[PDB]
């Protein structure tokens, strides 16, 4: 109903002077990409097209967070960026946004690599977020909550027959979520900055998911 | 409202 | 080593014009009572001085917040403060607070109350919280990761037990914790901006959580 | 730095 084999297949479909301009311009490219992976979500595309509207709006920020810190799992001190580009360190601090770039490298990309989290649950685990039945707005969200369910229980029976020996990585996946949470809000707070300076290139797509509500 | 969102959603 | 009965012992232990200025009351009264919670929370005591500050600075929100949402799951459309006092929906609404207020009401106490969330795992959660190995400036930030490892899979194991027809009720709990991390920093602006304009009474340790770091 | 934080934290 709900097959990890199938999530899997939605992330590898997906697989391709300023720092923050060059990171921003990433954003809206892998906006483009974000849509035809919701789409490859089962269930997602079955739900009413305003609902889908709410889904991604929501949870945009996390869902792309999580996919270029999965993505830089083999990078020293930095994140790989989808248009090709490394960035490190050092070169987001200098951009001064270097605050936000360590919580992303210590929070998500480090503890990502640990444990050396696979395709299928970083896709799980975008797939929860996806399906926020917490989402205002949402038309039907106890539907919404009962996608979730049915997603983190195949993560659950996922893990536990890939990983038998690890009996609390299910627990340790879903623990990094309030980090993506708490790190997906503060980058908002910074897109909403670079626009209301307007020091900073944004593209169309981007600049529409800024906009209100 | 969110216009390019829509049209991409589309099919 | 890390028993759900003893975690339960320090939950119990705790139990007791404008509105926000009663909620702001109820906030400095709970931060004595937090700081006695969390000493009663095993290893936590032991845990070196300055990194006990570290844990209930970057936690104390979402602590206090887990709290008082657990407390009114019985109130219709509500609150109940420590002070004794109820706040509704409308009362918060009329003192422009509204909009998060409903989100501690959706996302939380409604939440909590549906699947009748138990003391136990109160606890649990908020243990799982207190131990955030992510807390910046940390001395051993591994020994806060195992201490968190050690409660959730005490959970788990709680949960299987206590309710062994609910396979999915122990992903459900964790799953609230994205929430009261958004939740949680939403109210620091809050305060922060109560703080700024002046218009409120803040009490002295309340004071003491906004000030920097 | 934290006043009473460290005081309520003695003992
Ligand atoms: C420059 C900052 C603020 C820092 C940080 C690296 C956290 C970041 C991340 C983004 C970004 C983003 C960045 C890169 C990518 C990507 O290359 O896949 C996708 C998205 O995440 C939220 C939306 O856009 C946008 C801006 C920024
Ligand atoms: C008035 C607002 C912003 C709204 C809302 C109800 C979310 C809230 C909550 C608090 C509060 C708080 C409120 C009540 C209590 C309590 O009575 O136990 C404890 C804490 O949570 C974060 C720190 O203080 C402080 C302020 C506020």
């Amino acid at each position: 109903d709900m097959p990890v084999e199938r999530i899997l297949e939605a992330e590898l479909a997906v697989e391709p002077n300023d720092p923050v301009t060059n990171i921003c311009q990433a954003a809206d490219k892998q906006l483009f990409t974000l849509v035809e992976w919701a789409k490859r979500i089962p269930h997602f595309s079955e739900l009413p097209l305003d609902d889908q509207v709410i889904l991604l709006r929501a949870g945009w920020n996390e869902l792309l967070i999580a996919s270029f810190s999965h993505r830089s799992i083999a990078v020293k001190d930095g994140i790989l960026l989808a248009t090709g580009l490394h960035v490190h360190r050092n070169s987001a601090h200098s951009a001064g946004v270097g605050a936000i770039f360590d919580r992303v490298l210590t929070e998500l990309v480090s503890k990502m690599r640990d444990m050396q989290m696979d395709k299928t649950e970083l896709g799980c685990l975008r797939a929860i977020v996806l399906f926020n039945p917490d989402s205002k707005g949402l038309s039907n969200p106890a539907e919404v909550e009962a996608l979730r369910e049915k997603v983190y229980a195949s993560l659950e029976a996922y893990c536990k027959h890939k990983y038998p020996e690890q009996p609390g990585r299910f627990a340790k996946l879903l623990l990094r979520l309030p980090a993506l949470r708490s790190i997906g809000l503060k980058c908002l707070e910074h897109l909403f900055f670079f626009k209301l300076i307007g020091d900073t290139p944004i593209d169309t797509f981007l600049m529409e998911m800024l906009e209100a509500p | 409202k969110h216009k390019i969102l829509h049209r991409l959603l589309q099919d």
